[PDB]
DNA sequence: TTTTTTTTTTTTGAGCGACTGCACTACAACGTTGTAGTGCAGTCGCTCTTTTTT
């Protein structure tokens, strides 16, 4: 069996809109395959399970928090979307989903309560940028005069924090001086501070080269197990990466835990993407993974505040 | 104790045989099976022979009973033929020999036994439990047929969920809040249940009363929580204890957090400043007031509503379980024995144990370490001091490791205590001398070493044969036993496992690398053997060391596989893949889905065949024509033709077998397959499969077949099998990198040392967790003697002071709380130097330790070696001539018979009313309306099909006018069925144009076209009936569906003859009717007694035309001569 | 009684126990100040077995 990565021949379109950059960011070995190629992998839905949900978690307790954040950072009634949300049966039955509304109510009201601290009515705007003669046309919704303001019920990761950096340096290269923040839970922010248009340009232009050289091999850029050894092997304080052999183990055993998860939660290597690519996770695709994180994901911890 | 003797051992009354681990059990066993069947013994035998089926042999796992089985038999073969030749080369088969006066009855009890042995009383604890439950099904009250249900999850949860609806849904807030805080949904409690749930239900230590509801206990606990309450308010505002150096003065605000407590009573956790207020602390840190006594009272036990929750669960969902099945009629695994324990615990069921002494007057009972409760209490119904009976259990306490799964040593310590004899094995057969001499030293430091007073531990003896067993190395001899010590002060968990998983990888690689060389080798005297790959195994305890062994040793390049793996194949990327390609066969059309499927890793394509796939649309145009062939094959062949013609076109078999690491894959897609092809039979729809696998994907749930096999068996690999799965089993090289990993029992779940019952303590008490942990501690050394005596020639050990605190240097270590601490510090606590120096004190020449040393070199060194040519047999000629049985269709005004629905079950039904009625008798309506009843048709057609029916049958259908009511009961015939031969190849040209010579009717009818057929041909004729000395064929056709008029004419009943092809019909029953008149009568004319071929339309009969309806047609006596001779040869 | 379209994923660990930093008072050394003991809060390792009976 050959390996499934060849260099296949690319040219690059004029017009390149941001959302296939977004697409291709949030997954990249994803976006390699369902565009490139056009091979997504398409998973039967689950089946109807025999029972009623007791207790949230998954999706639908993802979508329930999702529509309680974007119900109290309007300041509106939850006592309504407690009422549909009962009527549909999403909730379970009598004071057990009373008890998972207050506490999802109390834990939508602490993010909110950092959310609309410094929120401003902001209209969406329209990007049209052109860098090295290639053109990016787009929308951005929600635009303040402070920055970029996102909130999303998630926990700390880098697949957020690409997409909020690729909406910073988007912002920030047609105008727009301020900070960009993004709020998830448990004290979870990722703030850029506001920079340039010379090295916004540069940095998408970083992006743009990345874009097209994942269109003709396969970008092995971990995002979560790639940050997980970068920030194990970044150091803030002195702008510069450790060599020493304790941060060398500590990022392998970070990247092994981020890698392939525990019995309760799903690890990165746990996909159908990456499985198609390698079956076992060899130290020279690792180090390859490591130099890609290192050439591509270090603007994100190098202007994380 | 007392030394075993197999043939100085007393059938009579109770005796307990502990076998050791590593002896002769299976031997022992049939040698108390042949003693059983001879009668041998003398004083100590039995007083009379038994049969073949009145000795029960009891053992758990199947395997082992068919191993037995097999094992017995092949004693009793060599029994008769030492017996019939009186010599043998076995000393014990020589004493048996000599035991016998009389030599020709006992080879012909041998032989009986030997033909006996199909009927033989070998099973196992549940399939006896059925047998007993099926044979005496009167005194059980048992059904005599059920079904078994394997798995009971499903039931069970069920049972779970309606627990937690109709017991926590009507709750108020109050008391939801505390159940929410208890569990978060039912499967969290029955994750707490499950293991209680299952096999015998434990009692609980002082339970709630009936009477008591959860609104009750809340009640009581917030009442008591408000007296608390009212103490503060009352005695607020005053501080007359003194200050202390430890007190500090902000214990006020600490109040002041009190005087936030006190707002309602809807809370149900108390503030931690209540801590502060405790007599017994403020003292250690003066109090007067019982303020502080009724705090201290208050926080002596646990506030929780769990144990009311839990014992009502335990109370409602085994009933519900147990009521479900017995609504549906199944049965379970534990619901034979607890059938049996309700049978035998009644007043005439111990009869039923008399008639069980009746069935079989002994008992042999191998592994009784793995005994439940309910099997004792039956064991000791059946046959505790009855005479005539016999009772041997033979077990071992030292193995009882299977305490997760039901079984219990306090009852082996129940038996232990209520029979009086003891037997044990002194020899051992499997193991080296210096490995047992190390076993010896290491479990007799001190006495009562696995910690109970019924469980004693003696020096067992090694074999004789076996004495000069030596693991060699290159430099000097091995050791028997190599305490691996790691290096360092204190250590966690997951760095101590990988540290010793490196240094196994590194011992490994050294063994393997010198073995290839002849320098590492092992010696039985002279002889010489050496180290393979299969001979090291590496005993873990769980699956996540397993997996990290398993990585640690493909990092060296070192292939091992996994004996414990009880992974389901529909769990892998490999069923996915299967999914994918059977969603492309099916749907072809769209191409998404064959996209999908084409890129997969079982296709095996790179990125630039796509690409080119994609691009090229003739190459796709034949990528969809050969997968529309494929779901063609799958339609008509099945499953495994499908794909075994995609396995054979795309040759992806011969890619993954050159790929390293794919025949594993391989083995998976093949059982796959066949699990497809298993559930493929029995549905006859295409897409049910696809479901069926898609619900299999969706379901991770284990059985027997849908679990991963191994790989190869040719190639020698490292075998990996936890400790569980090593019992019974042999290993050459052994090592046990996590044997110091111990894990603290949490839950209160133990056993009375007094009345050996299970007591399950739902509070939080010390002393029930320190009953729990001394028995978690008692299996942890179980497991470590079952883990040590499965090594022959060398086991290596990992030590390491491991702390199971959180704390990094505490100056004590967690050894101790391990079970090879135990042994090796003498049950003291110690350190790393004390650790270290319990190790070296300890030293013999078969008792070495060294130090982990990290380190690597090389991983390994193939030694390939070219393979040898080879090639494929070819048929040369066709496998079978067109030979088939065939018949002939293999060769192919409101009310009026007119309006009859035309189908071929009304055709039928009118043929079976024609069959069935009789000519001679007259048509009764009542019959008809009987027969429209049987058949299901409307009532109000009866009148008319009677009166129809006598209309048909009024009409005459001959040359002269002969009516059916003339034809008498020995002249009809209904329903002739012939067998017609031919041995030429029947060629169609050849035998139109000999049909078209002489038939009137082949003017037009272009020729049917069919194969050549050499062999049978089967016919049933409708009616044959004589008259007048002349015989007359009759047949029936009834569809007519496209004439309701009287157009029914000769021209149009001839057309439909030539439409239809019923000549060829009628001319091959003409052919059957000559030769059986010509095969039965003598001197036969075929001018002389044939008298021609009648066909009736039934839709076309009326009254007033006799010729409409009948079709008379007779040969031109040339055709059939012609083709007799064509037919015979 | 006829008949229309449509290709975008997301999310998921928390209790038990230790390390370290800042504040707070008790008490002895040189009215005031330094050292010691304890309490609260932010930050971080770690870890959750084994199996089969018709």
């Amino acid at each position: 069996h050959s390996e499934f990565v060849q260099p296949l021949p690319f040219t690059l379109p004029e017009t390149v809109p941001l959302e296939t950059l977004q697409r291709f960011w949030a997954h990249p070995v994803r976006a390699f395959f369902q565009m490139r190629l056009q091979v997504n992998f398409r998973t039967e839905d689950s089946e109807i399970p025999d029972t009623e949900p007791f207790i949230l978690e998954g999706l639908s307790r993802y979508q329930i928090n999702q529509q309680l954040l974007n119900a109290l950072v309007e300041q509106d009634d939850a006592e309504r979307l407690f009422r549909r949300f009962r009527a549909a049966g999403d909730l379970p039955y009598g004071a057990f989903g009373e008890i998972f509304w207050e506490t999802q109510c109390q834990e939508m009201q602490q993010l909110a309560d950092r959310v609309i601290a410094c929120r401003q009515p902001g209209q969406s705007m329209e990007i049209d940028l052109a860098c090295n003669g290639v053109q990016i046309t787009g929308w951005l919704p929600q635009v303040q005069p402070d920055g970029l303001l996102r909130w999303r019920p998630s926990l700390l990761s880098v697949a957020q924090g690409m997409q909020l950096w690729l909406e910073h340096l988007v912002y920030c290269a047609s105008g727009g001086n301020g900070e960009s923040r993004l709020f998830l839970r448990k004290d979870g922010e990722w703030r850029f501070p506001p920079l340039a248009a010379e090295q916004a340009l540069h940095y998408l232009s970083q992006l743009i080269e990345g874009y097209r050289e994942g269109m003709s091999a396969p970008l092995l850029v971990l995002p979560e197990s790639g940050g997980a050894w970068l920030k194990t092997c970044y150091d803030a304080q002195n702008d510069a990466m450790l060599d020493d052999d304790s941060t060398l183990q500590k990022a392998r055993t970070k990247f092994l835990q981020a890698y392939e998860g525990n019995m309760m939660v799903r690890g990165e290597g746990d996909d159908i993407w990456y499985q198609r690519l390698w079956r076992q996770l060899t130290p020279e695709t690792m180090e390859a993974i490591v130099e890609q994180s290192q050439r591509f994901l270090l603007p994100l911890f190098r202007f994380n505040q | 104790a007392e030394t075993l003797d197999p043939l100085r051992l007393p059938l009579q009354g109770e005796r307990l045989i502990e076998a050791s681990a590593g002896t002769g059990k299976t031997f022992t066993i049939a040698a108390l099976y042949l003693r059983l069947l001879l009668g041998l013994g003398g004083s100590a035998a039995f007083p009379r022979p038994l049969t073949v089926e009145e000795l029960l042999v009891v053992t758990f796992t199947e395997a082992a009973t068919a191993e037995l089985r097999g094992r017995i038999r092949s004693n009793i073969h060599e029994l008769r033929i030492a017996c019939l030749r009186e010599t043998t080369d076995n000393p014990l088969y020589e004493r048996l020999l000599e035991e016998i006066d009389d030599k020709a009855q006992a080879a012909q009890w041998l032989l009986l036994a030997e033909r006996q042995m199909d009927e033989a009383a070998v099973f196992t604890i549940h399939g006896f439990c059925q047998r007993m439950l099926n044979l005496n099904a009167f005194e059980s009250g048992m059904l005599f047929e059920q079904q078994l249900i394997e798995d009971e999850s499903l039931l069970r949860y069920q049972a779970c969920a309606d627990f937690w609806r109709r017991h926590c849904y009507p709750l108020p807030r109050e008391i939801a809040q505390v159940v929410f805080e208890t569990w978060k949904g039912p499967q969290a409690l029955l994750r707490d249940i499950n293991r209680y749930l299952q096999g015998e239900a434990p009692v609980i230590k002082a339970p709630p009363p009936d009477d008591e509801t959860l609104a009750s206990r809340h009640a009581q606990i917030v009442a008591r929580i408000d007296t608390v309450k009212q103490q503060w308010r009352d005695a607020v505002g005053e501080l007359d204890a003194l200050i202390e150096s430890s007190g500090i003065d902000r214990r006020k605000f600490n109040r002041s957090n009190q005087a936030k407590w006190i707002d309602k009573i809807s809370a149900w956790a108390e503030e931690e400043t209540n801590s502060y207020q405790l007599p017994e602390s403020l003292e250690k840190f003066t109090p007067r007031h019982p303020l502080f006594e009724a705090i201290d009272q208050l926080l002596a036990e646990p506030l929780s509503i769990r144990d009311l929750v839990i014992t009502r669960a335990l109370a409602e969902i085994r009933e519900t379980v147990a009521r479900e099945k017995r609504r549906r009629g199944e049965l379970g695994f534990d619901d034979m024995l607890s059938r049996l324990d309700s049978a035998l615990r009644s007043e005439s069921g111990e009869v039923l144990a008399a008639a069980i002494r009746t069935r079989f007057p002994v008992a042999m009972i191998d592994e009784f370490q793995d005994t439940d409760p309910q099997q004792y209490r039956i064991f000791r119904r059946i046959w505790h001091h009855q005479p005539e009976t016999a009772l041997l259990l033979i077990g071992d306490p030292k193995q009882a490791i299977y305490a997760f799964r039901g079984a219990d040593i306090f009852t082996y310590m129940k038996a232990r205590s209520e029979v009086h004899a003891h037997y044990t094995l002194d020899t051992n057969w499997r193991s080296a001398p210096g490995m047992v001499n190390s076993v010896n030293k290491l479990f007799s430091q001190t006495d009562d070493a696995f910690m109970f007073r019924e469980i004693p531990f003696i020096p067992v003896k090694s074999a004789g044969k076996n004495q000069a067993l030596r693991f060699v190395f290159k430099g000097e001899t091995q050791p028997a036993m190599k305490m691996w010590l790691m290096e360092g002060e204190s250590c966690g968990v997951g760095d101590y496992q990988s540290t010793m998983a490196q240094v196994c990888a590194a011992q490994i690689r050294d063994w393997l690398q010198a073995g290839q060389r002849g320098e590492a080798l092992l010696m039985n005297g002279d002889d010489a053997r050496p180290v393979r790959a299969s001979d090291i195994s590496v005993l873990v305890r769980s699956r996540q060391e397993a997996a990290q062994v398993r990585d640690a040793l493909t990092l060296l390049e070192i292939p091992s596989v996994y004996l414990s793996n009880r992974d389901s194949v529909f769990e892998t990327l490999e069923a996915q893949e299967m999914l994918w390609l059977l969603q492309a066969v099916m749907t072809p059309e769209r191409e998404n889905t064959l996209r999908s499927a084409l890129a997969t890793s079982m296709m095996g394509l790179n990125a630039l065949d796509i690409e080119t796939l994609n691009n090229d649309e003739h190459a796709w145009d034949v990528v969809v024509e050969e997968f529309d062939g494929y779901r063609q094959i799958w339609r008509k062949r099945g499953v495994m033709p499908m794909l075994r013609a995609l396995m054979s076109a795309r040759n992806i078999a011969e890619n993954l077998l050159a790929t390293a690491g794919g025949e594993r894959r391989l083995t998976d897609i093949l059982h796959i397959s066949e699990l497809l092809q298993e559930a493929g039979t029995q549905l006859e729809s295409e897409h049910a499969l696809v479901r069926w696998l898609s619900q299999h994907i969706l379901e991770p749930d284990s059985n027997a077949s849908s679990q991963q096999m191994r790989l190869e068996s040719d190639k020698h690999l490292v075998q990996i099998v936890t400790i569980h799965k090593s019992k019974g089993l042999e290993y050459p090289l052994v090592w046990l990198p996590f044997i110091t990993n111990f894990r603290v029992q949490e839950q209160a779940f133990y056993h009375d040392r007094h009345s050996f019952e299970a007591v399950l303590d739902l509070n939080a008490a010390p002393e029930s967790v320190d009953l729990a942990e001394a028995e978690r501690l008692a299996e942890d050394l179980r497991l470590l003697y079952v883990a040590l005596t499965r090594s022959v020639w060398h086991c290596s050990l990992g030590v390491a002071p491991l702390v199971r605190r959180r704390g990094d240097k505490k100056g004590d270590t967690d050894v101790h709380q391990s079970a090879l601490g135990r042994l090796l510090q003498k049950g003291e606590p110690q350190d790393a130097a004390g650790l270290r120096t319990c190790i070296e004190a300890l030293c013999d020449d078969d008792i070495a330790w060294q130090t982990a040393q990290t380190g690597d070199n090389q991983p390994w060194q193939v030694n390939d070696v070219s393979t040898a040519e080879l090639n494929a047999k070819t048929l040369q000629r066709l496998p079978g001539d067109n030979w088939r049985v065939t018949s002939y269709s293999g060769l192919q005004p409101t009310l009026t018979p007119h309006q009859f629905p035309r189908g071929a079950s009304p055709g039928t039904f009118l043929h079976s009313l024609f069959e069935d009625l009789d000519f001679t008798q007259p048509v009764d309506p009542n019959w008809v309306r009987e027969k429209l009843e049987l058949g299901g048709f409307e009532s109000q057609w009866e009148p008319v099909l009677t009166e129809w029916i006598t209309a048909v049958l009024q009409a005459p259908l001959n040359e002269t006018g002969v009516s059916l009511s003339q034809l008498s009961a020995r002249n009809k015939q209904v329903e002739m069925e012939f067998y017609l031969p031919i041995s030429e190849p029947l060629i169609a040209s050849q035998l139109d144009t000999l049909i078209r010579q002489f038939d009137p009717l082949s003017a037009g009818c272009p020729p049917l076209e069919f194969m050549q057929v050499r062999g049978m041909l089967k016919g049933f004729i409708d009616l044959v009936f004589r008259h007048e000395g002349r015989y007359y064929l009759l047949a029936y056709k009834s569809n007519w569906l496209g004439e309701d008029s009287s157009a029914y004419t000769q021209q149009a009943m001839a057309a439909a003859m030539q439409a239809h092809r019923y000549d060829l019909q009628y001319q091959l029953y003409t052919l059957a009717l000559h030769r059986y008149l010509r095969h039965r009568i003598a001197d036969y004319d075929y001018e002389h007694h044939f008298g021609g071929v009648i066909y009736l339309f039934l839709r076309g009969v009326d009254k007033e035309h006799p010729q409409q309806g009948i079709y008379t047609t007779r040969p031109n006596a040339g055709l059939i001569a012609l083709m007799d001779e064509m037919f015979a040869g």
